[PDB]
């Protein structure tokens, strides 16, 4: 056990469990010779790149899961959403950590994994005849994220038992508690939009319900942290 | 400093009663002049709990004949003392013919002579005499049955065609030599019921040792 | 094994190869290709499966597929109970997970499906 | 921790506690210039030599002990059972493993020791005078086992308080959970039967007694794994 | 003249006749870069391959002829009738020996072959319009084998005239008694069942008829005796 700091930002986390680099790339930045080598893209590194830790959601028995848009999420946070707005282009890096707190008298499973372009599928209507398209709040939840209505499929149709193909990490309350991942940028344009469109979206679902005898605490708090890697902007406004 | 005393040999050395012959003039006990002994090294009380000390053993055993008149009297007898060995035939009689078979090493001495005293080998077909046998001879009554134990029997009988003009009486003594043991196992502590398997008294189940009131008066 | 970290106990995992039917109880499959998992120990396991080849052909009723018939086959009893401590939960869940060897192959490209471009 | 193989029997047990080789002996096999020379004596190593995981005995606060007898265990099992039966002698040596699964608010203590030619001595009637002798079930209980109904004096007229004096092991639940012991042959000959004789017999007992609070699983499963080492037969039928 | 042993198999066979390597190749094993190089596949060396002498055939004057089927013949006879029983798959080779046991004064001529894939055709009716198929006493007569009923089509609509054009050997009365065979596995596939295919089949029929004069032995035993070569067996049951 020891404590990492990015500025003013000081997390207590575990020495080194294992680390998922998404597709086995690392966050890079963008060379000179690109679609924009006049408007000389300024790469934040002062504050804008540390440890935000958004508010702790609550597990409980009934919990039937949890996603967070990106880079939605901060947009709204800190001077990090303030780059976001203000400024035309956005490619950036992330490094996820994810943490429970709970005694060994809990049980439970959660799968965390990212997945790229999670575009959100309603009900439809119910019947199938309704061409309902999904809300400003659940496409881009914000900080404190949005519950799946449908987690076997994800909310989206497509089985969940099969979400492993991303870049996923398993919390296993009995062997471990915290899981982190590393994301590079991933879209098919070199920059783009920070507020239009959301690259990705972070998923963490309860595979193994959460379980314990009465008395011990009923919720276990998730934590997740999260920090900007190599993160660029272009364009003020 | 030094431990000879507590060697095997030792423990087991020193010659013990483990037989006793009556041949009495007048009687019901051994009316025809001569017995027949199996030997029987638990004949010696003491003995059996000493050796089932081990699982295995092995030994030679020195044998000496005291003999007298019920009062310890000595008197002008001779005496036939034939060892049979194990597979050989006993005598059923006074007259059997196995008294004359050479291959039954016999020892003549008068009663006046000082006692008879003759070594018989490790026996036993096995490499050694095995005091617990966990299986049968191929519920039954053949349960821990290893016959290949026998040392074999030892025929007495007044010299002569006729009866002794004495009551006699005959003790065996054996001392063991040249022992070895192995695998050795907890020391009896319930009373034995009886000569060939471990049973003991389901219901008088005593404690190995001598009892207190509280675990903290002395 | 999600349970609980204060549980314990034995299950015996046991594969019979095609054509074995399934062991009648513990003790028969025990003889079989098994293994013993002590989830008190390792909260995971992996079991190879040494090979399946669905290539025999079958022509039922009329219409041809290429069946299986190496239906291997994997059974799991508790060898011992599940023990657990006043304070934990008397039921635990288990997740299978499962891909191929790098040996793995197909052939015939057959496009098939139930869901399919609405009109 | 790790799991080691022998053949198609995988066992997860720890990484190598105490063991205890009884009497300082290795079970090795038996030389060219012996009784049998000429039938030269077939020594098993594919199947015949593995694992074989007995059907777990519970242990209670009420148990008095168990013990099996050797060969016998196995002459009923598996392939091993095979050259047993339809062979004439045998000798073979024995890795016995035992294993209990109690979390740490149990407590009990159990002496695991191997002793050679345990002959059974019933009741004998009660009060003395009946020669009965143990039954077949008692004296060769197979791969269930028996009960011991005197443990005190072993089902046998001899202290239990001395079993110490043969290759033993203990087994304190807020210690240690399994015990191992090697068992070489030990006969007054070379080969036996493995139908009539049991050179031995394997005796596990509660010394201290199983305890818990309510609420705790009462019953301790103990697993018994053993294996066949350097076994050799002579004579098939 | 001298005796060979394979074993606990003793067979008194004449020096060294001419042996008939069927396809000019020898019975081997199978390397280890094939379909199922996991569960490496056990060869059995001990009892499995040695020399069974099946129920001794009589020949008469009147017999049509003999065929038995493989490995058939052996899946009910001894241990290795056990192996291919309670095994996966199976590929073995075989030597095959046949002896008649005849005074100078009989005569005949047996023809010795052996038939991949030998696909037993019964009559069909008589009219030709009964699509009747062989029993299973027919297509898998065992270790007593079974007669052919229409020799000169061996029993399939297939001139026996020329079944030369098979692994065959001769066996002239006033030359030679016994014919020898080594046979290789073949099949389409590496590896096969044991219980439903039928690699080949063993003929022996009477070319030219038993004959002898009143006073003579009326019937000639012919005793089959055979050994797997190279047998290898997968996947246990």
């Amino acid at each position: 056990v020891a404590q990492l700091t990015i500025g003013n930002s000081t997390i207590t986390t575990q020495e080194a469990a294992n680390i998922i680099v998404g597709y086995g790339e690392w966050p890079s930045y963008c060379s000179d010779s690109d679609a924009t080598a006049v408007d000389k893209p300024t790469r934040p590194d002062v504050s804008v790149n540390r440890f935000y830790t958004l508010d702790t959601k609550l597990w409980e028995k009934s919990s039937k899961g949890w996603y967070w848009k990106f880079p939605d999420v901060l947009t709204e946070t800190g001077v990090f959403g303030q780059n976001a707005q203000f400024h035309y282009l956005y490619r950036s890096g992330f490094c996820i950590h994810v943490q429970c707190n709970a005694s060994k008298f809990h049980q439970g499973a959660l799968l965390v994994a990212v997945l790229p372009e999670y575009v959100i599928g309603t009900v439809a209507g119910g019947t199938g005849t309704e061409d309902t398209h999904p809300p400003y709040k659940q496409t881009q939840p914000g900080a404190d994220g949005f519950e799946l209505q449908h987690p076997y499929v994800l909310d989206a149709g497509i089985p969940i038992s099969q979400l492993t193909v991303c870049p996923h990490q398993w919390i296993n309350l009995r062997t471990n508690n915290c899981a982190t991942i590393i994301v590079p940028y991933i879209n098919a344009l070199p920059f783009d939009s920070a507020l239009n469109h959301c690259n990705f979206g972070l998923l963490v679902v309860p595979i193994s319900p959460l379980d314990y005898d009465q008395g011990a605490t009923p919720v276990i708090p998730i934590t997740i942290t999260l920090a900007p890697m190599c993160s660029e902007f272009a364009g003020l406004r | 400093h030094s431990t000879a005393e507590t060697t095997l040999d030792s423990f087991f050395s020193r010659a013990g009663l483990v037989g006793e012959i009556d041949l009495p003039l007048k009687g019901t006990t051994n009316p025809n002049g001569y017995a027949n002994w199996d030997i029987d090294i638990t004949g010696y009380a003491q003995m059996r709990r000493k050796v089932e000390l081990f699982t295995y053993m092995r030994f030679d055993a020195e044998f000496t004949f005291v003999a007298c008149t019920p009062t310890g009297e000595v008197v002008p007898q001779l005496l036939q003392y034939m060892f049979v060995p194990p597979g050989a035939p006993k005598p059923d009689s006074r007259e059997s013919l196995a008294w004359q078979t050479a291959t039954n090493p016999s020892v003549f001495v008068k009663l006046s002579d000082p006692p008879a005293q003759v070594s018989v080998p490790f026996m036993s077909p096995a490499s050694a005499y095995q005091w617990f046998y966990d299986g049968y001879p191929t519920k039954d009554l053949e349960y821990g049955a290893m016959p290949n134990n026998m040392m074999g029997t030892f025929s007495v009988r007044t010299v002569g065609t006729s009866k002794s003009k004495y009551p006699l009486v005959v003790r065996i003594y054996m001392r063991m030599k040249h022992v070895r043991a192995w695998i050795p196992r907890p020391m009896r502590n319930q009373n034995y019921l009886f000569k060939a398997n471990p049973n003991y008294a389901g219901n008088s189940i005593k404690p190995t040792g001598a009892s207190r009131t509280a675990i903290t008066t002395l | 094994f999600t349970g609980s970290f204060m549980a314990t106990g034995k299950m015996l995992i046991a594969y019979t190869p095609p054509g074995g039917p399934l062991p009648k109880d513990r003790a028969t499959a025990m003889l079989g290709t098994h293994v013993i998992w002590d989830f008190g120990l390792q909260s995971s396991v992996t079991l190879v499966i040494p090979w399946i080849s669905n290539t025999h052909y079958r022509a039922h009723a009329r219409d041809g597929v290429f069946d299986y018939y190496t239906t291997g086959l994997v059974s799991i009893w508790y060898q011992t109970n599940y023990v657990v401590p006043i304070g934990a939960p008397n039921t635990a869940y288990i997740i299978a997970l499962a891909a191929a060897q790098k040996n793995f192959t197909m052939k015939l490209c057959k496009d098939a499906s139930d869901i399919l471009q609405t009109g």
